[PDB]
């Protein structure tokens, strides 16, 4: 898991450094905006059943043949819409709590790391995924600093399934 | 290695839900107390080795036999490498200050160091002295009024001695 | 339990050795002199508790601050286990000096006892200090060469066992070295 | 198996057959040396 | 002394001589007054047997001065009378109250019956009387079982039986008897296992792993590695101790495979020149090279040789060599 | 590793003689079915990733709470290193096919496998039952007529049955 | 321990299935089959002296230095703890066969004989040499193709069991391993 | 490691005082064995393969169980790991008897002996038996006086086979 603080502790040890006015400043930059990125991580638990069903429709408008064609890859039925609905949530998830510890730890830990595997093996597209985070992308429905620290860890998702 | 941040994400991920109101302001609560935390560990690395020598020169005075020639502290090239223990722990606790828990604490340092000690034949009662020795002057700096704005800082003062309390009993 | 009558029985079963008469003439060298140690056994066994009597006395006087805080030897309890920490392995030093092998004090005492002294503490340093004291300590009975006392013996030299005493108190510091 | 060459007076003559699989015996015309090492001479 | 067929016996040289060598039984349905140095050998052969060896000085033997003397008329010994000290503030202050309850279950066993407990199930029947029945009902558990009532005839003393295939146990419980037995110069507190305020088989003695069993004594018998399961379902690490298994393709690509157990090094001998190099003797970093000691390996048949090499140039003592 | 040939030496090395006459035409046996040996690893390895995902999505149907967040199989490191070892059998069976033993199946994957699943905690009675799957898929893969001509090659389905059972009975 | 009839039932147990009609074809088949194995397994157990018999001095006519003075069956406790460390673990896989489970031979000997071995100073070689004397000692019995004594049973073909016990004492030989 | 002059200084500084002049004639005795030590190294370093030839040759002689058919050592490399095994105890005590003790014996080669022979399942019978059969065959190599004067050294015959039996205690 890298934090800022997980990060600065690593280049001290490196060094047998004790945490020096450089490793101060790496911490102290991760409060001056640990106040505009737990208010989006609250905002986005807040909005998820309206966002994860909102954008599990705008894959099928984009992506009809999802819907249509038979097989257990595809929404198609309703266990297969279901399963639809959870893998969003997975992701939309993981990026709430890159906004608690401020940096990209617990979506490379938990849903980057192994994740070629399971696509290519059960036959699921990547591109079913992108249309799915930038809906989210834009219509969160946030503004300003608060709206810059969303934006950030939804297109690290992005990249890393392009 | 886990921060206090990272704790709570990793529990809540193992139950498979998102973080509730009553743990971002949990959360909040402590970032508004980070220039605390920041004016904690700023006390105790700039003094960081006039706590150590200190702590050694207090120590060797009160037990003897460390000094002692057929010693376990005896000599020069095993008074360096006790200088060298009690210097990476004051710098390992104050790791596990700015983090908030202390998961980076014990498996950088304390896993199996009292098994390690134990292969020495060092007496392991002392070295327990010594950060107890450590903690009380790393808290009568943390007190100090000196330059700062004054408040109350006494709960970060009781989890840094929880700190050196959890060092100086996996040791002996 | 090996002793010097039988030392050479667990030598000479692996040459399935019938023992005639040339390699016997050591245990005809060890009956025709063992009286010199029975006579230092009651040399031994008599003056015994006087041996430890100065052993921890005689280390507080230069090693000082066992008995200070943060010491080994500070409490009642921790002096007195103490007392009984020395008489116990000078008991075990004089069973090996009747029986003529170094069995005892390595099958019983020091099969474990350097994890024993590590898993409490015990100054290895501190507790060889004691028995080098209780080293000399152990000889003067047997060579009679004592500054008080003087034991009423036969005069012969008795060189080849009062060294041999600490030719066992040289192993009852190979593991705790 | 096969008959063992014309023996001369050659003192090992390869034992035969031998059992449930088997084979292989070095004899000494009776009497089965095969691996003892009789030359067995140290020098002190 | 070592030696496994020195003289024809594999385990006097274990460090069980005299456990071995005594049998310890009581002769009189009574004991007879007048004399009073029959019957108080049999007295301090248990307060050592029981106590495993522990101190006990006269100071709280006069504390316990009624139990032994209700022994001499009007109980038995083995089934009231160590009861009875079983019963003490003496015996609640060593392996009752310093330490957690399967601690106490497993430092029991070794007191009463003489055998270590295997797996969970042994420990389920013990810790179903303590949170229902209190703690006198805990203690006569064992002496009215089946496991209390054939071993021992009662005018015996219970002593050590966890080596033998009557005693039909497991064959873990050997390996995690000689954790336990340290010689007869330990106790349950003079153990590097576990002291008196641990616990000695927390995972190996449920999970019924047997060990390394190391003749105590021995060059280098100052080791033991920590502990700390790895995976990522247990959120656990790695880099502690060598696995236990040895699966793979560097399985059988040198052979047969092997786990060391290193004692320990130090920072004089890692050069091949006798010493230390003078100078700052660190890298900037300021760790060992080994940073912490008690280390273990795994490696196949095919190099064990530079690996028994590379230790032993470089000041660690090996404890044992098993086969995995 | 050994093969069936690598037997007969080994078990007459130690015994010390040759190579028995009774034995051998047991192995030129063994040579009329080469060729029903190797369309039959051929029938499993080009279906050797359609046997493994048609095996655990009928796993996760069954047992819902290894997909379930908490579960063993529940992150994509631990959905990838599940899908690892369903693979790892189908290949090492595979090899105990060609080759005429079980022993590089139970040397270089079955020793510590059920002992490496207690150490970290997955449930060691499940793996047994996707490996039947498995069992399953691919028995019922190699009585196909289609490729080869058709005879009886009952006796070779039961060796490929075999070390599918052994590998149910390793892992509990 | 686990039965054959119990390996099922945690079968059906984390798959939270009842029993079916399909995995009761196995079981079924093994009742009918069940008086085969009940023809086996009496005269495993009633030739058993002669299989500890010749578990033991058929494997020291092929290394005769255990029996020299200094090996490891020298002695006449290791003469006869090697007659005894035989016959119980070919006791303990006539119990297993019955279940059909090799668990029962797992958690009650196979798991930690090997560490005890090379503390107790025994060669795993010599072992096994000792354990494949019992192996095929035993898969003529089942047969009726053994030469000295031939027995009663009917007419058939066990060779599916007489495989089994040759799975097991690989097995058991692995485990010395 | 440590030698013969280290021990009597490792007991000047682990006992902590300065030197008695009777620790200083007691190395005279040292150096009275001092060139007698030399040329017996040169009754050992130049007939180092005629030992363990001499030997080796007796050893399967009278113990015939090695060479047989499932014995020990059978195959070639096993066969060269005797030699590589019966030269390194007579090459330590090589490196022991230009020592003056045993320390540098047990750091590298005897530590670890009696469970390596028992993990392989070599036997603690015949391993003594190649220090007996070399034991015997340098107290008449080393007992000649061809090139040096004439004298006592009978110290260090009772020190080079105070050696091997060192060596033969540490292994059985
Ligand atoms: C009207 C009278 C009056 C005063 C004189 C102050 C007196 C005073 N100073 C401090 C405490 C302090 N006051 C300051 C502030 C400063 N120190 C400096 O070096 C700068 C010149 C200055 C502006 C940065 C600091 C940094 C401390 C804490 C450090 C210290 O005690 O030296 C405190 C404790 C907490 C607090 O700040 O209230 C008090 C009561 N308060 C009063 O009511
Ligand atoms: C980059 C490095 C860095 C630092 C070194 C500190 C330095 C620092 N501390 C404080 C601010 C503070 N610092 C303290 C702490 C203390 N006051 C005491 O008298 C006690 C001795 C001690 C308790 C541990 C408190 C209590 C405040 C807030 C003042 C207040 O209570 O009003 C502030 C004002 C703004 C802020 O709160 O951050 C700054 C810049 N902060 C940093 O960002
Ligand atoms: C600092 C405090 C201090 C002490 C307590 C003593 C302790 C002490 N005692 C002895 C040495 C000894 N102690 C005894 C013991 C006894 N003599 C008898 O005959 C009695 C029966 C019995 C109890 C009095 C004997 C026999 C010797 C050896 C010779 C002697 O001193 O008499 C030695 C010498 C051992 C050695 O050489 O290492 C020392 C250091 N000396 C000290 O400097
Ligand atoms: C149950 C108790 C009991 C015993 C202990 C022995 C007692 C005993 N000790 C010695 C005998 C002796 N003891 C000594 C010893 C010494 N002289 C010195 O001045 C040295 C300081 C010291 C040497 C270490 C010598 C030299 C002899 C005579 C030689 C011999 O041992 O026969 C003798 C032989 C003398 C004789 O024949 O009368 C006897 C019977 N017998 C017993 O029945
Ligand atoms: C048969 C072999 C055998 C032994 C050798 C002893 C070994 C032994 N020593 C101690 C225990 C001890 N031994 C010492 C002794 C010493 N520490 C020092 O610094 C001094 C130099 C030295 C005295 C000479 C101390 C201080 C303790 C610890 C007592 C305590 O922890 O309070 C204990 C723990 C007992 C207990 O506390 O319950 C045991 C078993 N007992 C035996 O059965
Ligand atoms: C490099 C890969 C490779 C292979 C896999 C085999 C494939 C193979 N099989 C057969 C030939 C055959 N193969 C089968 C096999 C089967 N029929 C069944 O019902 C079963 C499903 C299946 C066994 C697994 C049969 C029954 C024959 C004809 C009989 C015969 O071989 O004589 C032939 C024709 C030559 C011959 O008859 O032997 C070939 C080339 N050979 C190869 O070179
Ligand atoms: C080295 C010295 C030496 C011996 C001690 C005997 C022992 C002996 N018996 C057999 C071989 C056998 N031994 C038995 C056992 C028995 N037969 C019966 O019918 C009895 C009831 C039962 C008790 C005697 C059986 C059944 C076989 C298989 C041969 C057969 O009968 O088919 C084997 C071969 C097994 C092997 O090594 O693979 C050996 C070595 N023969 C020797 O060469
Ligand atoms: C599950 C079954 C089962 C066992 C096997 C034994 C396991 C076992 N075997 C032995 C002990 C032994 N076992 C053997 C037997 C052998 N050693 C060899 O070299 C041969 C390869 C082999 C004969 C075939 C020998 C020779 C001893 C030594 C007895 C001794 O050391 O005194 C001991 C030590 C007994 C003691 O110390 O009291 C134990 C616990 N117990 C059981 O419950
Ligand atoms: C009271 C004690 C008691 C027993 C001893 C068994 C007795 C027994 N054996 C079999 C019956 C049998 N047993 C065998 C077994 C064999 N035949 C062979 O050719 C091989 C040598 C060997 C093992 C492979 C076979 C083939 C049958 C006949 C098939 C069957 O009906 O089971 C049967 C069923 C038919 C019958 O009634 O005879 C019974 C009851 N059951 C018992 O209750
Ligand atoms: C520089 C390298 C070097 C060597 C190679 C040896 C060789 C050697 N040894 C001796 C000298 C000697 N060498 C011996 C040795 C022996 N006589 C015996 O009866 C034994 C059988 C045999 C041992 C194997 C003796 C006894 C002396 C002293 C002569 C004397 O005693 O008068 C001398 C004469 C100088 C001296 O006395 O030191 C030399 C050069 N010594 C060295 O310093
Ligand atoms: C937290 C990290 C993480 C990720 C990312 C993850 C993905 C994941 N998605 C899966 C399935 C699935 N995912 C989908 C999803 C879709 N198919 C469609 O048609 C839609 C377009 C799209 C939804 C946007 C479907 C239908 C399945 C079932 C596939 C099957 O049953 O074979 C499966 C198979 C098991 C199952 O859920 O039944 C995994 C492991 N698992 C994880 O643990
Ligand atoms: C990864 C971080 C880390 C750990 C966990 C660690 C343990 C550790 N402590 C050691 C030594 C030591 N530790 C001490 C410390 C003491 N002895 C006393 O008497 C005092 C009570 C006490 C401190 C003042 C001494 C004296 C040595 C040297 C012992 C020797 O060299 O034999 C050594 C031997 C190597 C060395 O010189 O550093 C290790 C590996 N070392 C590390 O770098
Ligand atoms: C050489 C051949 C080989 C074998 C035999 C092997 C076993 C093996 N399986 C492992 C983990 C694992 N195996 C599984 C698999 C499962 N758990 C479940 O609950 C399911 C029932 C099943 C999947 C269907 C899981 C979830 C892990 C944990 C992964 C981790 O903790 O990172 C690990 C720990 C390392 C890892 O893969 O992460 C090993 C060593 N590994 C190998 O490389
Ligand atoms: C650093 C110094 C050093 C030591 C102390 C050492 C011991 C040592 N001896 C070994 C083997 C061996 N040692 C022997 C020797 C014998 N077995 C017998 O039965 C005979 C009585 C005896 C003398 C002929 C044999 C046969 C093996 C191979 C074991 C096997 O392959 O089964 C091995 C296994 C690797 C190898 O084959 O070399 C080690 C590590 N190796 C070293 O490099």
């Amino acid at each position: 898991m890298k934090t800022p603080i997980t990060e600065a502790i690593a280049t001290a040890d490196n060094q047998g450094r004790f945490l020096s006015n450089t490793e101060l400043q790496a911490v102290n930059g991760r409060y001056q905006r640990a106040t505009a990125s737990l208010t989006a991580a609250k905002a986005l638990t807040g909005s998820a059943q309206r966002l994860i069903t909102g954008a599990a429709q705008a894959v099928y408008n984009k992506f009809p043949y999802t819907t249509q064609m038979p097989g257990p890859a595809y929404a198609s039925s309703a266990i297969g819409k279901a399963k639809c609905a959870r893998d969003i949530g997975y992701y939309l998830r993981m990026v709430t709590y890159c906004l608690v510890v401020g940096g990209t730890g617990p979506m490379d830990e938990y849903l980057v790391a192994g994740l070629e595997e399971i696509n290519r093996s059960f036959d699921l597209s990547p591109s079913w995924y992108i249309e799915a985070l930038q809906y989210i992308k834009n219509s969160h429905g946030l503004s300003g600093q608060v709206a810059n620290e969303a934006n950030a860890y939804i297109d690290y998702a992005i990249n890393t399934l392009s | 290695m886990l921060d206090a941040f990272a704790k709570v994400v990793a529990q809540a991920d193992a139950r498979g839900e998102f973080l509730s109101n009553t743990q971002i302001d949990a959360l909040s609560k402590m970032v508004k107390e980070g220039n605390q935390r920041l004016d904690i560990v700023n006390k105790v690395t700039s003094n960081a080795s006039a706590i150590v020598t200190n702590s050694a020169r207090a120590l060797f005075a009160e037990q003897p036999q460390l000094i002692q020639p057929g010693g376990n502290a005896y000599t020069s090239r095993r008074m360096a490498a006790c200088l060298r223990d009690m210097e990476i722990v004051l710098r390992y606790v104050s790791y596990a200050m700015i983090a908030g828990d202390s998961s980076v604490l014990d498996d950088r340092c304390l896993n199996g160091l009292r098994e390690t000690y134990q292969a020495l034949g060092t007496p392991g009662s002392s070295v327990a002295v010594a950060i107890q020795k450590m903690k009380d002057a790393s808290v009568a700096l943390a007190n100090d009024t000196t330059g700062t704005p004054i408040g109350d800082c006494s709960s970060l003062v009781a989890e840094l001695a929880g700190y050196f309390d959890r060092a100086a009993v996996s040791v002996v | 339990m090996l002793d010097a009558f039988s030392r050479v029985v667990v030598n000479s079963d692996a040459k399935a050795a019938y023992v005639g008469g040339s390699d016997l003439q050591a245990l005809k060298s060890f009956i025709a002199d063992g009286n010199k140690r029975l006579d230092a056994v009651n040399s031994i066994v008599s003056n015994a508790s006087c041996m430890v009597s100065d052993a921890v006395s005689g280390m507080i006087c230069e090693n000082p601050g066992l008995i200070s805080p943060g010491g080994n030897c500070y409490t009642n309890r921790r002096m007195a286990a103490c007392l009984r920490d020395g008489e116990i392995i000078l008991r075990y030093v004089s069973y090996a000096l009747l029986a003529g092998d170094a069995s005892v004090l390595e099958d019983r005492c020091l099969n474990g006892l350097k994890e024993t002294y590590i898993a409490l503490g015990v100054p290895t340093n501190s507790s060889i200090r004691a028995v080098s004291i209780m080293k000399a300590q152990a000889v003067a009975f047997i060579t009679n060469t004592a500054t008080e006392r003087k034991m009423s013996f036969a005069a012969g030299d008795c060189t080849s066992l009062a060294s041999e005493v600490a030719s066992y108190f040289d192993r009852v510091g190979a593991a705790i070295s | 198996p096969a008959l063992p060459f014309p023996v001369p007076k050659g003192d090992v003559t390869t034992t035969m057959v031998t059992d449930p699989t088997t084979g292989r015996l070095k004899l000494e015309f009776k009497v089965d040396g095969a691996a003892v090492s009789a030359y067995s001479d140290p020098r002190a | 002394r070592l030696g496994t067929v020195s003289g024809n016996s594999s385990l006097d040289k274990l460090g069980l001589d005299k456990f071995l060598s005594e049998s310890n039984r009581a002769y009189t349905p009574r004991a007879q007054p007048g004399f009073s140095s029959e019957y108080e050998q049999i007295i301090s052969a248990t307060y050592k047997q029981l106590f495993g060896n522990a101190y006990i000085m006269d100071s709280e033997r006069a504390e316990m001065a009624k139990q032994e003397s209700m022994f001499r008329d009007g109980q038995l010994t083995l089934k009231d009378f160590c009861r009875a000290l079983a019963k003490t503030e003496q015996y609640k202050k060593r392996f009752f109250d310093s330490r957690p309850l399967y601690g106490a279950i497993e430092l029991n066993f070794k007191n009463i019956l003489g055998r270590t407990p295997d797996g969970l199930e042994h420990y389920r029947a013990k810790s179903a009387v303590y949170d229902t029945k209190g703690y006198e009902a805990f203690v006569d558990a064992f002496f009215d079982d089946g496991e209390y009532d054939e071993v021992y005839d009662d005018y015996t003393v219970p002593f050590y039986r966890g080596y033998k295939t009557e005693a039909n146990l497991s064959m873990a419980a050997f390996t995690h008897f000689f954790r336990m037995v340290r010689g007869s110069s330990t106790s349950d507190k003079a153990n590097p296992n576990s002291m008196q305020k641990d616990i000695p088989l927390n995972y190996y003695g449920i999970t019924k792993t047997p060990l390394a069993v190391i003749a105590p004594g021995a060059a280098g018998t100052a080791y033991t590695e920590s502990f700390a399961g790895t995976g990522s379902w247990q959120s656990g690490r790695a880099g502690l101790n060598a696995a236990r298994v040895a699966l793979g393709v560097p399985a059988t690509a040198n052979g047969k495979s092997f786990r060391v157990e290193v004692t320990g090094y130090t920072q004089p001998g890692f050069g091949i020149t006798a010493g230390t190099a003078v100078g700052k003797l660190y890298k900037a970093n300021k760790l060992s090279r080994y940073p912490r000691s008690n280390k273990s390996y795994v490696v196949g048949f095919d190099e064990l040789t530079p690996l028994y090499q590379r230790i032993t140039k470089n000041g660690g003592t090996i404890a044992s060599i098993t086969p995995l």
